[PDB]
């Protein structure tokens, strides 16, 4: 049952102390090559920071001065330790093992952490707003209109959409929220529907986002020119 | 300059052992860089390389023969031995003993690794018979009067064991138009081959043709006459 | 200082097919590389250790080669689950010379589906606060390259336009886009007419979507 | 990593230098001698150990190592590896990954008498003149001549 | 294992064109560990060149090489008649080390018409019990050439041997020896003997027939 878990993730403004915290099970941790990677949102892997099982510990350039690692053996676990932290330590972290694997995989990662989320920011944590996109006045255009809800200035992720309730799963297309210069996030939810939909059925357009606690329902109806 | 010769029984009797012997001068095993190789060629086929063996005692050997391959060195009396194990009747071959040497200047950078002067290698036949001496027949030319003024006759050696077979015509007089075939071995571990030697159909008759057989393991020196048959 | 340069960056592929991955290195690296598949929402998973040696609970079907500079992953049937992330990772360097290479991805191949092409304008409830969204919206099309313009009264815009595209669907496995233009009310009310361009391999011609504000 | 202060796994679980060391250090390629073109697996090194060597020590044991919780009987398994393993030297590899030949010296002074040290550098002999001499440490000055 | 393949199986030209080879590798390797070696007629081979660019002791400057990945290629420029032998490439990237298969350089020439010969078995074999009529094919190019051997019109197969003979260093053609071997009961049961010929050169497939009973 050999189990990593990663715990400690969250939010931090910008220049502060963060810890995180990997949980091995089946394994020791003060007598393994343990390992700590960050990616970041989007992009490719880079290891971080790496302890021996003598104690002896290395860090990388970005990183070194500010990174921190230890380990516990009472409750064998090891503890990661942000100091000064930036924008660009805003990552997913996996706790990862050094040469392992059945047929001795000298430096390679054979077992990882299902990761934790860290993010720096100080974007004001807010709650999201919610802005019609209705179809355009078209007769039939075959039979093919499109709608939807454009969701903006809302802090941090995620933001859960829904469609009458959950009446409406078909055509959907929820596009993944772009970051934006302001520091905070927008996104859209369209859907496309038979024009002839469009008069006698109902929508209804709910957003909900947990750290604000912002429920938002609302109706997209066509306008006329 | 180097030399490297092969030595060793080159008659083996099946799923015994084989061991053959390659002694080297112009160069010692003791030198950097210095090693022994034995290779064997199944003839017809490609090449195939057996052992090496290194100035500082290590050995390499091919990995599905590792089970039944031995290398030994002689350093003063610069010998190598190579014996191998439960010999089987495809393994007919010729084998060779080569040096090996590797480049480098003053740096350590490898410039590659070769197989410089081998040895001459010897022939060894792995097959369950006896020693007998050959027989001769003479193919005779057809019955034709001119046919454009050229015909051909000669002899045709079977039944002898082992290789080679050395023939002759008129104790080597006449050179032109000679063929001899290289020996196929038959399915009863048996050889055979021709010797054919072309003549102008004038001169059927008004010389007459010997062929000469020499077989140095059954010690067989025998000539045959071939002259036209008539029907 | 190592990096690492995987081929190709994307690679398009079916069920059954033979799928060869490259990776090069600035310097020999002798065999001291590894191969990983990733799928998203999860980690990445040891495929391949050192460049050769297969995994215990892998699959055969995979094998790996290469030397030197030049790293090659095999993979002979593609099976349905196949379709992830791949990368290689190198440990050469002993102190602290662990770099990590570009990746590649895999995604199901199929024919070409011409996008559809919708249009919307920003509303009067976000012109309350001063603020408009233009919005063109791009459904079903494969695969995903593609090219948008934006024409506001008729002249180039770049540099506003900020874009979102879908992962491939369960169904059809094609991509939708959308991209939007947030622009000032003083800016909105100043123009008159506004465009989306579109390109796309699987249309012959590029196809327009235009409004005029003072129309409708 | 063999000089005093160092960090990895040679100067650790493999040969760690005292950090007051005396003596030091000649390394050299020896690519064309430790180099084979199969490839050269005869060369060990210790990658699992539980603790740093002291200075000045030695670990021979071939005992499987532990990596997890279960205690294995001596046989290899999941967690349970050989705690040695075998270079990948090879002549085509790149100057980092070449064999070296490394000796280090020291040098010990204790209080009994002092054994191993440098030649001396003696000069000529010249006679019949007042000259300063010092012979096997007996100093003085003045003229040296033949003797009966 | 490492797989080397020359191209192309045979090559022939005549003396003072360019001769080309290529090796090409399974796998991908070092290119300082794949040379090429020459072997002669009932000759040892010698070492020819090494690391795939370098030239061995008195190897004269025709013979060059170029190659990487896990292709090589060797280039001749002017020939002479003392080089047509067979070539291998060889590889010392992984254990075991392998030889190519090998090319045999060919001396080109005009297309020789071969004469047909037929020779029965004697009185001196036709009393051990076993009987060997042989048929020649001479002077004939290229090497390819078809024989079948008949008895009473009807095609025998499996029962009969061939051997081909080293290029005629004369006239740059083949002899070639065809054996059909039988025994008593299978030798007077029947009449006629033949062998038939094909050759590039011939218009025709050629038949030799022969009668025991009438000679």
């Amino acid at each position: 049952e050999v189990q990593l878990v990663e715990s400690g993730g969250g939010l931090v403004q910008p220049g502060g102390s963060l810890r995180l915290s990997c949980a091995a099970s089946e394994i020791t941790v003060s007598s393994n090559y343990m390992n700590w990677v960050r990616q970041a949102p989007g992009k490719g892997l880079e290891w971080v920071s790496v302890v021996y099982p003598g104690g002896s510990t290395f860090y990388t350039d970005s990183v070194k001065g500010r990174f921190t690692i230890s380990r516990d053996n009472s409750k064998n676990t090891l503890y990661l330790q942000m100091n000064s932290l930036r924008a660009e330590d805003t990552a997913v972290y996996y706790c990862a093992r050094e040469s392992g694997g059945f047929p001795l995989a000298e430096g390679a990662f054979d077992i990882w952490g299902q990761g934790t989320m860290v993010t720096v920011s100080s974007a004001s944590t807010k709650g999201p707003s919610v802005f019609p996109l209705a179809p355009s006045s078209k007769s039939t255009s075959g039979g093919t209109a499109a709608l939807g809800c454009l969701v903006k200035d809302y802090f941090p992720e995620p933001v859960t959409v829904s469609w009458n309730s959950g009446a409406l799963t078909s055509g959907v297309h929820t596009f993944p929220a772009v970051l934006q210069s302001s520091g905070l996030y927008s996104l859209s939810s369209v859907v496309t529907v038979p024009s002839s939909s469009l008069g006698t059925q109902t929508y209804i357009c709910n957003v909900n986002h947990k750290p604000s606690n912002t429920k938002v329902d609302k109706r997209v109806e066509p306008k006329s020119c | 300059q180097i030399t490297l010769k092969e030595s060793g029984p080159t008659l083996v009797k099946p799923t015994q052992t084989l061991t053959l012997t390659c002694t080297f001068s112009g160069f010692s095993l003791s030198t950097s860089g210095v090693g022994v190789a034995w290779i064997r060629q199944p003839p017809g086929k490609a090449l195939e390389w057996l052992a090496l063996i290194y100035w500082d005692n290590d050995k390499r050997s091919s990995p599905s023969l590792n089970n039944r391959l031995t290398i030994t060195k002689d350093t003063s009396k610069n010998q190598v031995v190579l014996t191998m194990t439960n010999m089987d009747p495809e393994d007919t071959a010729t084998y060779y003993c080569a040096h090996f040497f590797s480049h480098y200047d003053s740096s350590n950078y490898y410039y590659g690794s070769w197989f410089d002067p081998w040895g001459q290698g010897t022939l060894v036949t792995v097959s369950s018979a006896s020693t007998k001496g050959p027989s001769v027949f003479p193919l005779a030319p057809s019955s034709k009067s001119t046919s454009g003024g050229t015909a051909a006759l000669g002899c045709l050696v079977k039944d002898y064991f082992p290789e080679p077979v050395t023939v002759s015509w008129n104790s080597g007089a006449l050179t032109s138009g000679v063929h001899t075939f290289p020996a196929v071995l038959q399915s009863s571990g048996l050889y055979s081959l021709s010797s054919v030697v072309t003549v102008p159909s004038s001169s059927l008759g008004t010389q007459t043709y010997i062929c000469n057989v020499n077989h140095k393991p059954s010690n067989t020196k025998v000539d045959k006459r071939v002259e036209p048959k008539s029907c | 200082d190592i990096q690492m340069t995987q081929s190709p960056s994307s690679l398009s592929a079916s069920v059954g097919d033979r799928v060869s991955i490259t990776c090069r290195a600035s310097q020999s690296i002798s065999t001291h590389l590894h191969w990983y598949q990733q799928k998203p929402g999860k980690a990445p998973k040891l495929l391949i250790s050192a460049a050769s040696t297969l995994q215990s609970g892998v699959p055969s079907r995979f094998s790996g080669s290469g030397s030197g500079t030049d790293f090659t992953l095999t993979i002979t049937s593609l099976q349905p689950e196949d379709f992830a992330t791949y990368y290689c990772q190198q440990s050469y360097s002993t102190p602290r010379g662990l770099s990590f290479g570009g990746g590649t991805k895999v995604e199901i191949k199929r024919t070409v589906a011409a996008p559809s092409v919708f249009i919307f304008p920003p509303s009067d409830e976000q012109l309350k606060s001063g603020t408009a969204s233009v919005v063109c919206l791009l459904n079903n099309f494969y695969p995903r390259e593609a090219k948008v313009q934006w024409k506001v009264d008729n002249a180039l815009q770049s540099g506003n336009s900020q874009e979102s595209v879908t992962e491939q669907d369960s169904k059809d496995s094609t991509y939708s886009l959308s991209s939007t233009l947030t622009l000032s009310k003083a800016d909105y009310e100043k123009h008159k007419v506004y465009a989306c361009e579109v390109t796309h391999q699987g249309l012959s011609s590029p196809v327009t979507k235009s409004f005029n504000r003072g129309e409708c | 990593q063999i000089a005093p202060g160092q960090t990895g796994k040679i100067a650790d679980y493999n040969y760690k230098l005292p950090d007051d060391f005396t003596g030091c250090v000649i390394a050299w390629n020896s690519n064309n001698l430790d180099s084979k073109v199969g490839g050269n697996y005869n060369y060990l090194y210790r990658l699992f150990r539980k603790s740093n060597l002291k200075p000045f020590e030695r670990d021979i044991s071939t005992e499987i190592y532990q990596a997890g919780s279960t205690p294995c009987n001596g046989v290899e398994g999941f967690n349970c590896y050989f705690p040695l393993q075998s270079y990948g030297f090879q002549p085509t590899n790149g100057v980092g990954y070449q064999p070296y030949r490394v000796v280090v010296l020291s040098f010990e002074l204790l209080h009994a008498p002092a054994t191993v040290c440098g030649p001396k550098k003696s000069t000529n002999l010249v006679k019949n003149k007042c000259v300063n001499f010092n012979f096997n440490g007996l100093t003085g000055t003045g003229v040296l001549t033949e003797s009966n």
